[PDB]
RNA sequence: GGAGCGUGCGGUUU
RNA sequence: GCGCUUCGCUCCCGGAGCCCACACU
RNA sequence: GGGCUCCGGAAACCGCGGCGC
């Protein structure tokens, strides 16, 4: 998978920034997914800490 | 960019001053989050892997759900926009399905050519395609968009008619070109009215957002999660209908004439239209059997078979 | 129970 | 060898349930 | 007589046939 974003300017590109407006790349096609979701909790935990929960 | 869906239309007014009782009616906005789901459908990111409909699996597992539906089947390695319909709302989906659909994609030529031969032939696309795949329907192309070219791969954005297939689109291209190419990565980027905004959540996100709901207690996040299944309308034609007439529509009733209240420009005979509360919630998908214009001018007849309803029956009270 | 979106059929058993 | 071979939807048919409804004078 | 809603194999594991690594 080559294809990347930079998503808060949203524009599709197989280059590592957006000189456009200077956000670097991520991948474009999101994070795998298993229903066994190994990390769930290990995540969850991470994110009830950017939000205060 | 410009989809078949895209062009703005005008509000259309019958009974220029109608009112509607809020004492009955559940608006998209504020229904109780345990019924916001019976009535939801999430915008989801399908990761790529899982089948679009073993996805649909586990949507509803993860989140007990009994009965939930997704739009149009993206394949395995796809990703991107694939809306599930959830409980009652399901058939929303009938909605979706004839919609415009983008994509990006990263064709592969198997072989060299000249940057703006690239061009030149990709943009030959725009416009209808007599589909041929390797060794019979004809399918609309919006419009192609190319991003970047680097050596033989061509990272492009294009807009088609339900049901292109992209791969194939791409093996033509590649016969057209000469060289003979293959789809090497897609993704698509909205199915009709669901767009890549910031609705657009991925599987994770939307565990990771029920579980501070039951583990939690937090609805907020949850519920931003998935949306109300008036946004799987939001492309289609609607008109607005007075109260009395919502009781009678959702017991089989074909909308008559003199229940419009609002009404959409351009519509024509056998269009699917969304009949709608002054609340704003959907009520019933039809035919219409009768134009834009007929409808406001006339008030003798009907203006739209109804053929499914969504609005639950008691939610308005019969009177008729 | 059939037709189709979508390649289907025969055995222990909700 | 391992994975998939369908969440579900639509048309018809059979069964259960609800209506017969121009949305007021 | 028509319209609407709901249901109509909702069961795991096994043999080909059919696509993919």
């Amino acid at each position: 998978f080559r294809i990347r974003k930079c998503p808060k300017c949203g524009r599709y590109t197989l280059k590592e920034v957006c000189p456009v407006c200077g956000e670097k790349t991520k991948v474009a096609h999101p994070p795998r997914f298993s229903p066994e979701d190994p990390y769930g909790e290990y995540r969850r935990r991470w994110k009830r800490e950017v939000l205060g929960i | 960019r410009i989809l078949p869906a895209d062009i703005k239309r005008e509000v259309l007014i019958k009974d220029e001053n109608a009112e509607t009782n809020p004492d009955w009616g559940f608006p998209p906005e504020k229904r109780p989050i345990e019924m916001h789901i019976q009535f939801g459908v999430i915008n989801l990111d399908k990761p790529p892997g899982p089948t679009s409909h073993e996805v649909v699996a586990w949507i509803k597992k993860i989140l007990n759900l009994e009965k939930a539906g997704h739009g149009g089947t993206l394949d395995p390695k796809v990703s991107g926009v694939l809306p599930v319909a959830l409980e009652k709302a399901t058939r929303v989906v009938q909605a979706l399905l004839p919609a415009g659909k983008e994509y990006v994609a990263l064709m592969h030529l198997h072989g060299d050519v000249p940057e703006d031969k690239i061009i030149q032939v990709m943009k030959e696309f725009e416009g209808e395609i007599i589909q041929r795949p390797p060794l019979l329907r004809t399918r609309k192309v919006y419009y192609i968009e190319v991003l970047e070219i680097e050596g033989r791969d061509v990272l492009f954005r294009v807009g088609v008619e339900a049901g292109t297939y992209i791969r194939s689109l791409i093996h033509h291209i590649g016969l057209a070109l000469g060289v003979g190419a293959h789809m090497s990565e897609l993704r698509r980027t909205r199915s009709g009215p669901f767009k890549e905004d910031e609705t657009l959540i991925t599987l994770h996100d939307l565990v990771d957002y029920y579980y501070f709901w039951k583990e939690d207690g937090i609805e907020e996040y949850f519920r931003k999660a998935i949306q109300p299944m008036e946004k799987a309308v939001e492309h289609l034609p609607k008109v607005w209908i007075k109260d009395s007439a919502v009781a009678a529509v959702t017991h089989g009733a074909d909308l008559a004439v003199p229940g419009i209240a609002k009404l959409h420009a351009g519509i024509k005979r056998g269009d699917l239209v969304a009949i709608m509360t002054l609340k704003d919630e959907l009520v019933a998908l039809g035919k219409a059997m009768m134009t834009s214009q007929e409808m406001l001018e006339k008030t003798k007849g009907i203006a739209v078979d109804v053929e499914k309803v969504f609005m639950p029956r008691d939610w308005y009270p019969k009177l008729w």
